[PDB]
RNA sequence: GCUUGAGUCUCGUAGAGGGGGGUAGAAUUCCAGGUGUAGCGGUGAAAUGCGUAGAGAUCUGGAGGAAUACCGGUGGCGAAGGCGGCCCCCUGGACGAAGACUGACGCUCAGGUGCGAAAGCGUGGGGAGCAAACAGGAUUAGAUACCCUGGUAGUCCACGCCGUAAACGAUGUCGACUUGGAGGUUGUGCCCUUGAGGCGUGGCUUCCGGAGCUAACGCGUUAAGUCGACCGCCUGGGGAGUA
């Protein structure tokens, strides 16, 4: 059920994109959007919209380089059945540090590069490379 | 079933009995009551029956 | 109140006290505030195999509009009186009129 | 088929028998077929039908 | 399952007004209604027991639906189950 | 901007998912292909293709059926190209090294042809080793000699030639082909669309060309 | 608070979905009688068995139980078990088309409760056919079998037990996402209905097949692909699903 949206997004994204699918929408969050966000900012997708205002509607353009497409791998890693935290010493990075971990603080949803430089940290919600 | 032949022939003509009764539902109901297996046997009438 | 078909089939030999049963099944569901679609004397038909020994039977149709109640006490009369050799009250959906 | 009293529709979905031919002969429809034997099997009970060819 | 003319009659003894068709109270009602009706479809028979799973759905759905209101208004709720009659 | 007459485009069901983004079609149970997306394909497709036929143009127009193989022993056959209009024998180029003495054995024979042993032997040896040549002939005609080595690959069906593409990208060999609605791209570099066993389409393209090699640097 | 999740409401549609009662023809066995006369029955072959008290064969009338040919279909319904003549009554679920109402009321679920084929048990019925047991006849080296002649429980009904099956898709439930192709079945919108149709749009279903997945076989928008929520369960064979 509906139960976890973000893994959803994470996941209607790592689909679409292995089926070469231009863009892609679903359902709106104040949410969903903070990480879109970091997502277009850190160049993971083209760029995001958001169609609707009553039952909102967050859309993003995929991307792809060579022939692949852009993202590598998107894994939820906190979740409803099991909630991950870190301190800022503790922050994980990905692929060595390319890539990036998207992890939301008390000073909003930013990257690990991000919140590691903010001297935080909060729930890592999710990698991505 | 049945066949009042008429008038001119003296041949059988009763080729009615090979598009019916006979080892149709006869031999069918002579033997083994079958119960769950006739299923058995007309899914591959049907396996068959694709092509 | 819904509907049904209805058709009654009596022994030759109580062919006339057909008038008498069609006037008393009548007269028994307009009692009960029910209508009466259609009604055919169809009479005295012959049959597609012998039942009861004896072939040809006399035939009658309805269509009524009639309470599960009435219609109920209709099967068994039917029973109670060994002078009708079978019947059958049937679907509905919404009266009918002519067909035959 | 709409009506089991249609015995003149009817006596061409059966055989010299009486026997019901099967959808795949008469190549009619599905939802339709069993309305047609529906309406046979009433014709039968009403002795507007024979069963059998056995009389 | 319970005639058109009996639900409306409920749904315009329980909601707002006729319309008002989703209103828990009505729901609950037009259930509990079919609920009773039913113990003498089971009283005799008794072994319809596939005709019986749909009737504790009947129950278990009406029960969740009395939890529901009493977490909202439980005002709502006591006036319920009074006029409804029932939870002893 | 179109050119091809009528080859419009072909085939109806059978259509190959990733065949869409070149369809416009859906004339009575049959994809018309995207006419105004292919020629942009002659765009890039005779390009690269004479681009190098000028840095020396090594082909192989590969096209075969018994009913356009004639129609590619042509003016396809005549230019700085070589051809084949039969059975791809597999592993023609894969196993080329193997394959190579299946030529010396075409010459050394058609080389002794009106030459060398040939009206002598036996009468029995004669059109029975005239078999071995006319058998020989297509399928290893076009190749005889390969001289510069096959440098690109004009394909007429995709997939009827499974085999003779799939052997270039393994060895690195560009593959020009044209496939049709039914076929699978992505196993050619240069892909143009539209119908591809139809007497036009093959002629105009085929014979296009044919017309773009034999010409690029005087 | 919100309306898309989930319900409620309206009119319809298909259905071997359940429960109860009624009823029909075909056959078998039996009883009675006509005609008729020496065999029938059965097997690989036999014999046991049946027939001169007249069998089998045929015809007519009657009794009774059990199951519903044809339709019939990788057809349909149900949570699973499983549900097929016809009719009425009672009743559960599913689906579709419009909009209207509720407003997160949801998902899952250890414990718990219910249901749950066949066989089997308890009291009473009921008993045509079938048939463990048992008897006879054969086969065989043996034959506690396979085959034959018989035939008891049982198989049927009511009431109540039992709670198991390769109870299987050997695939837990719910949700979201991801190329295609040919069928079957069932709703519904539009099109000179002017074709027995034309183009859409749901529910369910079979086959095939792409990525992907897999030890492989295979699965593949009805996943065994990509993800999440909760539950069940596995941790070498035998011992043992035993003590
Ligand atoms: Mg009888
Ligand atoms: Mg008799
Ligand atoms: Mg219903
Ligand atoms: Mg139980
Ligand atoms: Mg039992
Ligand atoms: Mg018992
Ligand atoms: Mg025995
Ligand atoms: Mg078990
Ligand atoms: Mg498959
Ligand atoms: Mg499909
Ligand atoms: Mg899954
Ligand atoms: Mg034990």
């Amino acid at each position: 059920s509906m139960q976890d949206p973000i893994a959803d997004m994470l996941t209607r994204i790592r689909n679409g994109q292995a089926a070469n699918k231009a863009a892609v929408t679903m359902p709106s969050s104040k949410l969903k959007v903070a990480i879109a966000n970091v997502l277009k900012e850190e160049g993971f997708i083209e760029d995001f919209k958001v169609e609707g205002d009553t039952k909102p509607e967050l859309e993003l353009t995929l991307k792809y380089f060579q022939g692949k497409a852009v993202v590598e791998s998107i894994q939820r890693v906190s979740r409803p059945g099991l909630r991950i935290y870190k301190r800022k010493d503790e922050l994980p990075k990905v692929m060595a540090g390319l890539g990036i971990a998207v992890v939301s603080t008390s000073k909003g949803v930013m990257t690990d590069r991000a919140a590691r430089q903010a001297g935080l940290g909060g729930e890592i919600i999710c990698y991505v490379a | 079933i049945k066949v009042r032949e008429n008038e001119p022939f003296d041949v059988a003509l009763r080729r009615f009995k090979r598009s019916c009764e006979k080892a149709g539902v006869l031999a069918e109901v002579r033997r083994r009551e079958f119960y769950e297996k006739p299923t058995t046997e007309r899914k591959r009438a049907k396996a068959s029956a694709v092509k | 109140m819904r509907h049904y078909e209805i058709v009654f089939m009596v022994h030759p030999d109580q062919s006339e006290q057909v008038p008498g049963m069609i006037e008393r099944y009548t007269a028994a569901i307009t009692g009960a505030e029910g209508k009466i679609h259609r009604l055919e004397d169809w009479g005295r038909r012959q049959l597609a195999y012998p039942i009861n020994k004896l072939h040809k039977a006399h035939y009658v149709l309805m269509n009524v509009e009639a309470p599960q109640e009435v219609i109920d006490e209709l099967e068994t009369t039917f029973r109670f009186n060994d002078a009708v050799i079978r019947s059958m009250v049937m679907r509905t959906k919404h009266a009918v009129t002519e067909a035959s | 088929e709409i009506d089991y009293k249609d015995i003149a529709t009817l006596k061409n979905y059966i055989t010299e028998s009486g026997k019901i031919v099967p959808s795949r002969i008469t190549g009619t429809r599905a939802k339709y077929q069993r309305q047609l034997a529906r309406a046979i099997k009433r014709a039968r009970y009403l002795s507007l039908l024979p069963y059998t060819d056995r009389h | 399952s319970l005639s058109t003319e009996a639900t409306a009659k409920i749904v315009s003894e329980f909601g707002r007004d006729a319309n008002d068709t989703g209103s828990t109270e009505v729901q609950v009602a037009l259930l509990t209604a079919q609920i009773n009706h039913l113990q003498g479809h089971f009283a005799e028979h008794k072994k319809d027991h596939h005709s019986r799973r749909g009737l504790l759905r009947m129950v278990s759905q009406r029960r969740k639906l009395l939890d529901y209101l009493k977490r909202k208004d439980v005002a709502r709720y006591t006036q319920l189950i009074e006029r409804l009659g029932l939870r002893r | 901007m179109l050119k091809a007459g009528v080859h419009f485009g072909h085939q109806t069901r059978y259509w190959n998912p990733k065949m869409k983004p070149f369809i416009f079609g859906a004339r009575n149970k049959v994809h018309i292909i995207n006419l105004e997306k292919t020629v942009p394909m002659f765009n890039e497709a005779l390009a690269e293709l004479n681009k190098i036929a000028s840095r020396k143009g090594k082909i192989l127009f590969v096209g075969t059926k018994r009913a356009a193989s004639e129609a590619v022993k042509d003016a396809a056959l005549s230019c700085d190209q070589f051809f084949v209009n039969h059975r791809w024998l597999g592993g023609m180029l894969t196993n080329w090294k193997t394959v190579r003495q299946s030529i010396k054995r075409l010459k050394d024979l058609e080389t002794q042809s009106q030459d060398g042993t040939f009206d002598k032997l036996t009468k029995k040896e004669a059109l029975m080793r005239t078999r071995e040549l006319e058998k020989l002939e297509n399928s290893l005609g076009g190749i005889k000699d390969m001289g510069g080595l096959p440098d690109a690959l004009f394909v007429i069906d995709a997939d009827h030639e499974h085999i003779a593409i799939k052997e270039a990208n393994n060895l690195g060999i560009p593959v020009f082909a044209i496939v049709d609605t039914n076929s699978d791209p992505d196993g050619v570099d240069f892909v143009i669309p539209g119908n591809d066993d139809a007497i036009r389409a093959v002629t105009l393209y085929l014979g296009a060309v044919a017309a773009t090699v034999r010409e690029g640097r005087s």
